[PDB]
């Protein structure tokens, strides 16, 4: 999801963009700014959320040993989903 | 200069052609290798070591892997050995090949220099498959190897090996019956057993001069006391004689090749002590101490105890040392690195008496000198 | 044990002497040269066709870096910093804070590609397997600072080569 | 001033000066030990250039990364100097040639040039302009080089009327004209001199004193709208001049008396060379013609540049034009020249 | 064997820069512990580093640029006394901050439950 | 491909004429090919 | 006997048996200046006369090589002129004194 | 308390000794320009000569003395046996840096430097 | 059997240690320590003035032929008086042993050349002086081997920078390389790696 | 390789040697670019029982070196660096070149 800035030069996924003040601006004329169209955070909010019914579960990324460290989560708030951090997984469990 | 390696200022005072004296100027490859490694710590002070002799490189690994292993007092696996061992002998071919192809080409001849180059090709792609890495690996680490070798890499190995020997009768039959190489070589820069032992020569030139020493014989280190191989010996302590000396000792280099093909064991790779050597992949992401143990290595590194040391090793150069300081942390005090072609080009001047300038050339190209492992 | 690799004498009797005298004079080891030199001239000679054809390579090979994602197109990399602690050149830059979402992921991940020494530790101490060198070794650029990448230019590099890199990680990953 | 144009560190290399120059014609003699100034200062600079890109090489190690940056422009299109004028806050005009092409005249290097980097500049908010002109540069001059040198810094003050115009007599240099110039005379048997070099005198600028004022003026805050005058320390005849240049480069000096007008046509005869002319009317008659003395106008020691004499300078340039024989002759061998003062 | 009644002095052969001789002023002292954790290994030597001086950021890549040579330098003694002789005959200016050790405390577990004293626990 | 060739001539590629909007009918370059036959090509994998 | 001694600049001796007397004696000699007390004068002068006594009963050259267990007799004709010279050196230096200085409190310590 | 002379034992010695590298470099500033063909004049090398023995006019320990005479002497001999290059003997005069501020109101303008 | 331990070598350990006494019932008077460790490495610490006469014996004696020079260097150590520790490696091909001799000097000694003892301590000693400072007092050409021409400063010293004072580039209006003042675009980042755990109490200290 | 009949005997004739046994291009001798997935030990310390650290704890059996003599702190034979290296034996395998 990538937004241009009041300048017209594109903001990163780190919010990056020169000022319209700002010289530096002067590196991109005659060529072009690298950015990144893939925004991880938007892709992981398109995810979903996972609902199993039990209190802790597992996360390891998925792959087994090609994926990240195996955490547990425990999803007894009922407010919220339980994110696995390592790769920003939400599980929850069966309410209703 | 063609012949002064790139990076030697060789001063010479020439009556004539004939050559008064020798004064070689080095530092110009020097890069403060010592105080960088003061700075680093051990696993990030190998590559290091990988750029001194940047044509014996797994030589260089494994001496510095020696030194920082008698210093934590561990020991590596015996498939560690034997995988050290024969890429030791590997990386032994392709220094000698370098030496002599390029010695036969300061003198001249180039057609050895690219057959055995392709040769060296080969070499380099067993590097790449067991490190990904073509010449500087970073593979030898303190505490056996880093990584398995494929499932593919022995019988190649086996099959270069088994192919190489003619390359060896090519390459001799090019250079050792032809009358103008024996014209350039024979009796040039010839240095007696006392001068060298004096001048703190080590390895062909020693053994040239006649003397029989050999590290790996007298005092070994990983496996080098099961495999059986001959030391060849000098008569007349010359270039063709030192020539002769490094010929046979790529055929020897090929036998200890063979042998460990032939006894390759099984088993791990690294010390299982999770302490000095990462833990495995899926133990890191399964285990907690085993990821605490990563962390903590690949952050901080692990302590070294207290001491210091001096070990050597047969390096294809010659005697190549290390002299490790360490004061209870994860970095280094100290390392001075003892390379072997430091006291052979301190000695050109010496060998160059009442000789002309393709003679110093001669010289140098059996002197075998890099200026890497020179300056540091 | 040792070998003397040149302490023979020749044999004085007077065949001996005249072959001798006959290869001084007509010069049978130049001939023989020639003739090793003649034979490799008709051996096919061992030149690949590059660049339409390549050198063989390896799963474990070093070459430019990446950072990669997950499966659902999240970053990888949870700014742990492992990667930065052991480069050897120092040429690893990261700044880091929590996102909006509260994630913990970089701002900055610089790498300068002209100080690294390509030795494959930041893949080694990756927990998470986000910085890799992957398989692409034709980058030369005409200016230094194409050299110095970034973090957009590191997720560009790794989302270009995403297939390669996963196959090349699959097929070595048991050796790790 | 904005957060990024505050000057750090201790104006090296890698130290930020915050100032933003485009430089036009740092393809040049004057371009390149300007550039070379600033880069050294640690500050941004930007390169015009209508030449080939090989030719702009010796600009690349002048500045840290990232701190010199190479884009074409044209001259007649005001597009392009907008684009390579729109970050800088410093716009310093050097375009100029000794001769006259098929494409561009006096008139258009020195003139329509000019005039155009200062109107656009103008617009696009640069906050200072820095514009060389000539010493001699007369209305009612002789050379149509000075002429159109007058016209154009009229025209520059009329459209940016907050301007530093800088007016050197004559700059010599490694890569000059004049030292060269008068030092390349041997091929043609002797030197022609019109009325024997008696009726000229010329007190010539050194080029790394000519780039410092440059600089100066650039950081001085109370130089904005003013015109300098960059002559050296010495005013010489020009047969003296002449006659210790050939004195240095250790050449026989075989002066003679060409009247102006065969002058004139022996320079019409060198600039029909497609190529870079040896010789030209225009510059037979910048060299008869003796430097004017201006002493209301400020210089380099107004700006703080003490001007360095030729007499400690001239064996950078003429060493290159000795034989084997002379090559190590030292700088204090030849006594230096008769001064007109 | 001669006497020499002179002060150590090796500046003119270190090779320091003359502003770097007398415009640094080293801190000689025992580091403080580390708040984040427990352990007193890291408080057991004195050591010698100079004043921050400025850095800047570089325009290119936003890194952190410097011109202070001594900026990475610290130095490692056994002694305070040693330190001082170091910083002396090298000739820069220096502050010493006197080691600060915790002082003894007096614990006792069975204060936890006094009879009529406030030193008992209302949790465990 | 040609198994009877030796090892580093049995796989070659034969560029394309225009490649995104570059005349590649003389320059080509060893970057023209997709990360798959990339790996293909440099032998990582014997499957195509 | 042998043709040579495989080491390059290393003549062959005719006559190893007198020369090593000649030296062993002369080392004796310069042995006598030394003091008495002194642990350098009794330790070479103990290995000198083991040697000394070998070369006066055994009158094969081979045999006595492979007894002496010094290498080659070439090289223990050098070996033993360096010792002569060794113990000349010695009775200029007459390193049997006592100490020359302590070091300072703290030279040799380490971790430090 | 008595240490190990380098040289020179007292001080006079090493003025001496001082003196004799002075008039070494004093006489050699002629042969350095014409064989590096340095742009500067011989009185120009003969006053850097001067100045860099001036830096070290406030030592008083012969041993100190002694060393700084060495390395006179080895960069003597660097210079005669042309080991060095036109690049060196210029670095001596610093000729491509900027004048330092040395003033209070200079030094506070232009940055935090003390 | 221990797989991961080093196994140790009592027979070496009492060699060296036997060795040891009698190099130092020899030489009383140059003799400070003598210290073996456990990786079997004999240790001799010396006055600094008994070099000349140390090595020597060590190289010429009948019962310690230390033919060879392995190495020789120097070691930075601030704290002490004396904070040169100049180390010599030593190797006897007739007995297949090493040995090593470290004598002690500050800034302002000079220590002797062994350049007639082995001829390699030539260049090892020019390093040494070019890295650290210390003079060799007899040596037949000590100059700086791995340093630029006119370079100043010792750069081994543990006070010197990493990156040192002066950085080279080519300036243009010169027409040759200058040496300018160093300045980074990156500084070099130190890290602190120290753990505040002891890790060896063998090697703990007395409090004092 | 592929190489006509006639070549291969006039380079087998030239080097003297019988090329074609020993080859310095490989043709699908060498193994499979793609190879089966390996399963590798662990080690001797991945027990689950009596393994404790302490017992296998190379780094902590280090000690500071003994101090054999210290200044500050019959008749013995005279002893030697370690026994003299015994002599080289001639190689059987091929004593000369
Ligand atoms: C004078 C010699 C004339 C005959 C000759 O050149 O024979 C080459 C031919 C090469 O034999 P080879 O080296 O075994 O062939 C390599 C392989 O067969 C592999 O050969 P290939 O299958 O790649 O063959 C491709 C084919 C086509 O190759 C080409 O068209 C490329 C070369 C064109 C050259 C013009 O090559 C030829 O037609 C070769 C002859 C070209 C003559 C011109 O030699 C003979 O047949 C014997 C010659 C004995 C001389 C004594
Ligand atoms: C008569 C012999 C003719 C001499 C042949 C010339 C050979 C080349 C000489 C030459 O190149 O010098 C021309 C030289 C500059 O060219 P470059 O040397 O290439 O300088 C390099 C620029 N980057 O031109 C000059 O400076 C001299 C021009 C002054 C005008 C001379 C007019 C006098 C000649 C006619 C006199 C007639 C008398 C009647
Ligand atoms: N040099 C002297 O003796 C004196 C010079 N001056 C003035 O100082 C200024 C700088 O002089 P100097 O460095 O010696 O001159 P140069 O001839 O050496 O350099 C001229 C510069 O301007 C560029 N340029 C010239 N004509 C054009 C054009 N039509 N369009 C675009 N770019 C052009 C050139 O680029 P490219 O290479 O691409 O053509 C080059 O970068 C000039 O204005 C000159 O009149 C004043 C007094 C004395
Ligand atoms: C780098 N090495 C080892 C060389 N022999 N180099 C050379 N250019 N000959
Ligand atoms: S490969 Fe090595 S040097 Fe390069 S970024 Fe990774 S850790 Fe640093
Ligand atoms: S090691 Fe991996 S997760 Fe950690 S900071 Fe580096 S790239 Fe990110
Ligand atoms: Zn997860």
């Amino acid at each position: 999801g990538v937004r241009t800035s009041p300048t017209g030069e594109k903001v990163t996924h780190t919010g990056q963009a020169y000022d319209d003040g700002d010289y530096r601006r002067v590196r991109f004329s005659d060529r072009q700014k690298e950015v990144n169209e893939n925004f991880a955070i938007d892709l992981i909010a398109e995810q979903p959320v996972s609902e199993v019914g039990s209190r802790v579960i597992s996360c390891d990324g998925g792959g087994g040993a090609l994926g990240h460290p195996r955490v547990y989560i425990n999803l007894d708030k009922e407010t919220k989903t339980g994110t696995c951090g390592y790769c920003g997984l939400q599980f929850r469990q069966p309410h209703h | 200069h063609p012949a002064a390696h790139g990076v030697l200022r060789l001063v010479m005072e020439l009556s004539g052609e004939m050559v008064r004296k020798c004064d070689p100027h080095i530092g110009l490859l020097h890069r403060g290798t010592e105080k960088l490694i003061e700075y680093k710590t051990y696993l990030q002070a190998l590559p290091y070591f990988d750029r001194l002799d940047y044509v014996s490189m797994m030589c260089n690994e494994q001496a510095y892997s020696l030194a920082v292993e008698k210093l934590l007092n561990i020991q590596p696996p015996p498939r560690a050995q034997w995988i050290r061992v024969l890429f030791g002998e590997i990386t032994r071919l392709l220094n000698h090949i370098m030496a002599v192809t390029t010695h036969a080409l300061d003198i001249g001849a180039m057609t050895p220099f690219f057959w055995m180059f392709e040769e060296r090709e080969k070499m380099f792609e067993f590097y790449e498959r067991v490190s990904g890495a073509r010449m500087h690996a970073a593979y030898i680490r303190p505490g056996g190897v880093h990584q398995d070798l494929p499932l593919g890499l022995l019988d190649d190995i086996y099959e270069f090996s088994k192919n190489f020997s003619f390359r060896i009768d090519e390459l001799e039959e090019m250079l050792t019956n032809n009358r103008i190489w024996r014209n350039r070589t024979v009796d040039i820069g010839v240095v007696t057993a006392e001068d060298a032992l004096n001048y703190g020569f080590s390895g062909v030139m020693l053994r040239g001069s006649g003397i029989q020493w050999d590290l790996r014989k007298t005092q070994p280190y990983d496996v080098y006391d099961q495999v059986e191989f001959d030391v060849p010996i000098g008569s007349r302590g010359d270039c063709y004689d030192r020539y002769l000396c490094r010929v046979e000792e790529m055929r020897q280099s090929l036998r200890i090749i063979s042998q460990c093909l032939n006894k390759m064991p099984p088993g791990e790779i690294k010390v299982d002590d999770a302490k000095v050597s990462p833990p495995k992949r899926a133990e890191m992401k399964t285990s907690m101490e085993s990821l605490i143990h990563h962390f903590k290595l690949y952050t901080e590194g692990y302590q070294v105890p207290p001491g210091a040391t001096y070990t050597a090793i047969e390096a294809p150069k010659g005697e190549f040392g290390v002299y490790l300081v360490s004061d209870g942390s994860s970095r280094p005090y100290r390392c001075k690195i003892k390379a072997p072609g430091f006291a052979h080009l301190a000695g050109l001047d010496k060998m160059s008496k009442g000789h002309m300038l393709a003679d110093v050339v001669a010289i140098i190209g059996t002197q075998d000198i890099v200026f890497g492992e020179v300056d540091r | 044990t040792y070998k003397f690799v040149n302490m023979r004498e020749p044999s004085m009797d007077m065949k001996s002497v005249t072959d001798r005298a006959a290869q001084t004079l007509l010069w049978t080891e130049l001939v023989r040269g020639l003739g090793m030199t003649l034979s490799y001239l008709f051996r096919e000679p061992a030149t690949i066709n590059y660049p339409f054809e390549k050198g063989p390579l390896s799963p474990r090979f070093r070459g430019e870096h990446a950072l990669r994602r997950y499966p659902s197109g999240e970053e990888r990399c949870i700014a742990c910093k492992l990667c930065e602690a052991v480069c050897p050149a120092q040429a690893i830059t990261i700044e880091a804070e929590p996102r909006a979402d509260g994630s913990r992921r970089t701002t900055r991940y610089d790498i300068d590609m002209t100080k690294c020494i390509y030795c494959g530790f930041c893949q080694e101490a990756c927990p998470v397997d986000a910085i890799v060198e992957g398989p692409n070794f034709e980058f030369s650029t005409e200016t230094h600072e194409e050299l110095l990448y970034n973090k957009e230019k590191l997720l560009n590099n790794g989302d270009k080569w995403e297939a390669e890199i996963a196959a090349n990680i699959q097929a070595d990953y048991l050796y790790r | 001033l904005h957060h990024a144009l505050i000057p750090h560190g201790k104006g090296g290399r890698s130290s930020v000066s915050g100032i933003v120059a485009t430089v036009f014609g740092a393809t040049g003699f004057l371009g390149r030990y300007v550039v070379n100034h600033l880069g050294r200062m640690g500050s941004q600079v930007i390169v015009p250039y209508r030449c080939e890109p090989y030719d702009t090489m010796h600009l690349r190690p002048m500045g840290d990364l990232g701190q010199i940056i190479f884009m074409e422009w044209n001259g007649k299109d005001k597009d392009s100097i907008r684009k390579v004028v729109e970050h800088s806050n410093v716009v310093i005009n050097l375009v100029g040639r000794e001769w006259e092409t098929k494409n561009f005249d006096f008139e258009d290097v020195f003139v329509k040039i000019p005039h155009a980097i200062a109107q656009v500049s103008k617009e696009a908010g640069v906050e200072k302009l820095i514009h060389i002109s000539h010493l001699n540069a007369d209305i009612k001059s002789p050379s149509r080089y000075l002429r159109s040198k007058a016209v154009g810094e009229k025209e520059v003050r009329a459209a940016f009327p907050e301007a530093t115009i800088i007016k050197p007599s004559d700059i010599f240099g490694r890569e000059d004209r004049f030292l060269n110039y008068f030092a390349s005379m041997r091929w043609f048997g002797g030197v022609p001199l019109i009325s024997l070099g008696k009726e000229t005198v010329k007190q010539p600028v050194y080029i790394v004193d000519v780039s410092k004022g440059i600089i100066n003026a650039i950081k001085d805050p109370d130089a904005k709208g003013k015109t300098f005058a960059f002559v050296g320390p010495n005013r010489y005849l020009l047969f003296d001049l002449v006659q210790y240049i050939f004195a240095v480069a250790y050449r026989p000096f075989l002066p003679y008396p060409l009247p102006h007008f065969a002058y004139r046509w022996v320079g019409r005869l060198f600039e029909v060379s497609p190529f870079e002319p040896w010789t030209t009317r225009d510059k037979v008659e910048r060299v008869h013609m003796s430097d004017m003395t201006l002493p209301h106008l400020p210089g380099l020691e107004d700006l703080g540049i003490q001007a360095t004499p030729l007499e400690l300078k001239a064996i950078e340039v003429l060493r290159r034009h000795r034989t084997y024989r002379w090559l190590t002759s030292e700088m204090e061998d030849v006594k230096p020249a008769k001064t007109v003062n | 064997l001669i006497a020499v009644d002179e002060k150590l002095d090796i500046t003119t052969l270190t090779g320091v820069p003359e502003e770097h001789i007398k415009t640094r002023k080293v801190r000689i002292f025992v580091p403080a512990r580390n708040n984040m954790q427990s352990g007193v290994n890291n408080t057991k030597k004195w050591k010698m580093e100079f004043d921050t001086r400025e850095r800047w950021e570089n325009p290119l890549m936003g890194w952190s640029s410097t011109a202070d040579p001594l900026s990475n330098l610290v130095l490692t003694f056994s002694t305070k006394e040693d330190a001082v002789a170091f910083a002396e005959k090298n000739g820069w200016s220096f502050d010493v901050e006197e080691r600060k050790v915790p002082k003894p405390k007096s614990k006792s577990y069975g204060a936890n439950f006094s009879w009529n004293k406030r030193t008992r626990v209302s949790t465990k | 491909e040609d198994n009877k060739q030796f090892f580093g001539r049995h796989r070659w590629v034969i560029y394309t004429t225009e490649m995104n909007g570059r005349d590649t009918f003389w320059d080509v370059d060893g970057s023209m090919v997709p990360p798959e036959w990339h790996r293909w090509l440099h032998c990582m994998t014997d499957d195509p | 006997l042998k043709k040579t001694t495989g080491l390059v600049g290393l003549a062959v001796c005719e006559t190893p048996h007198e020369r090593l007397k000649i030296l062993y004696t002369k080392i004796l000699d310069v042995l006598g200046q030394i003091p008495k007390n002194a642990a350098y004068r009794k330790y070479t002068e103990q290995i000198t006369n083991e040697k000394l006594g070998m070369v006066k009963a055994e009158p094969d050259v081979k045999k006595l090589e492979e007894q002496l267990q010094g290498g080659q007799i070439e090289e223990v004709i050098l070996q033993a002129e360096n010792e002569l010279s060794l113990a000349r050196k010695m009775l200029r230096w007459k390193p049997w004194e006592p100490l020359v200085e302590e070091p300072p409190a703290n030279q040799w310590k380490w971790p430090i | 308390t008595s240490v190990k002379p380098i040289f020179s034992r007292d001080m006079n010695e090493a003025k001496r000794r001082v003196r004799e590298l002075y008039r070494a470099w004093y006489r050699e500033v002629p042969n350095t320009v014409h064989l590096f063909q340095l742009d500067i004049s011989v009185k120009q090398g003969r006053d850097k000569v001067r100045e860099m023995f001036m830096k070290n006019a406030h030592v008083t320990d012969p041993r100190v003395v002694d060393l700084l005479v060495i390395k006179g002497k080895m960069e003597l001999e660097e210079t005669i046996n042309v080991w060095k290059q036109r690049t060196h003997i210029m670095r001596f005069f610093h000729e491509t840096e900027a004048p330092r501020p040395t003033d209070f109101l200079s030094k506070f303008y232009v940055g935090h430097d003390p | 059997t221990r797989p991961t331990i080093r196994p140790r070598n009592d027979v070496v350990h009492k060699q060296l240690s036997a060795f040891g006494q009698y190099v130092a019932e020899i030489l009383p008077k140059y003799v400070q320590q003598v210290q073996v460790s456990c990786f079997n490495e004999l240790e001799i610490f010396i006055h600094p003035d008994g070099v000349i006469p140390v090595l020597t014996f060590l190289r010429d004696h009948t019962n310690a032929q230390f033919k060879s020079l392995a190495d020789l260097t120097a070691v930075d150590v601030p704290t002490r008086q004396n904070r040169f520790e100049i180390v010599y490696n030593l190797l006897s091909l007739r007995f297949n042993s090493r040995i090593r001799v470290k004598t002690y000097t500050d800034e302002l000694t000079p220590i002797e050349s062994s350049v007639t003892v082995y001829k390699a301590a030539n260049w090892y000693e020019r390093e040494i002086w070019d890295m650290f400072g210390v003079f060799f007092a007899n040596h037949p050409d000590l100059r700086r081997i791995l340093t630029d021409y006119g370079f100043e400063g010792h750069p081994f010293r543990k006070d010197f920078p990493l990156s040192g004072y002066v950085e080279l580039r080519y300036d243009d209006e010169v027409k040759r390389v200058v040496a300018e003042p160093v300045e980074l675009a990156q500084e070099f980042r130190k890290f602190d790696l120290n753990s505040p755990w002891e890790a060896f109490p063998a090697y703990r200290q007395p409090p004092e | 390789a592929s190489a006509t009949r006639v070549i291969q005997l006039l380079r087998n004739w030239a080097s003297g040697r019988d090329l074609q046994a020993k080859l310095q291009l490989r043709y699908q001798e060498i193994s499979k670019r793609t190879q089966p997935p390996p399963k590798l030990p662990v080690g001797p310390s991945h027990k689950l029982s009596n393994n404790y650290y302490c017992t296998r704890d190379g780094r902590r059996e280090a000690m500071p070196p003994s101090i054999v003599m210290s200044s500050q702190k019959t008749e013995k034979k005279a002893v030697t660096p370690a026994p003299p290296i015994k002599r080289w034996e001639l190689s059987k395998d091929q004593p000369y070149l």
